[PDB]
């Protein structure tokens, strides 16, 4: 890249683009009387500074 | 409130009085001024890296 203003991280369009969207994600449809999943009060990403 | 709508006709009628207008000692360098502004900063830095953004993107797409 000849350009500093550029992200260190960005999609370059000289990278060919990624094609449409597919999910098999088949899980158990819950019968939703619960409550879910839920992190501890002082759980961040690693380097979220 | 002047826009692209408005003319220098009425500029020159409404603020020709100004002692901010005085300063510009042409006629015609007043007109151009205000024919180039009728056609804060960290946003404009982004502003940059969008104008660098979109220049490699010209020039990658021709190519």
């Amino acid at each position: 890249t000849e350009d500093p203003d550029l992200p260190a991280f960005y999609f370059d369009p000289l990278i060919n683009p990624i094609s449409h969207r597919h999910s098999v994600k088949s899980q158990e449809p819950l019968p939703d009387d619960d409550e879910e999943f839920e992190l501890p009060e002082f759980v961040e990403p690693f380097l979220k500074d | 409130h002047l826009d692209s709508q408005s003319r220098w006709s009425k500029v020159k009628d409404k603020v020709e009085s100004d002692p901010r207008y005085k300063a510009v000692d042409s006629s015609s360098m007043r007109e151009d001024l205000f024919k180039q502004y009728i056609e804060e900063k960290e946003l404009e830095r982004q502003a940059r890296i969008e104008a660098s953004l979109r220049e490699r993107e010209r020039e990658v797409q021709k190519a």
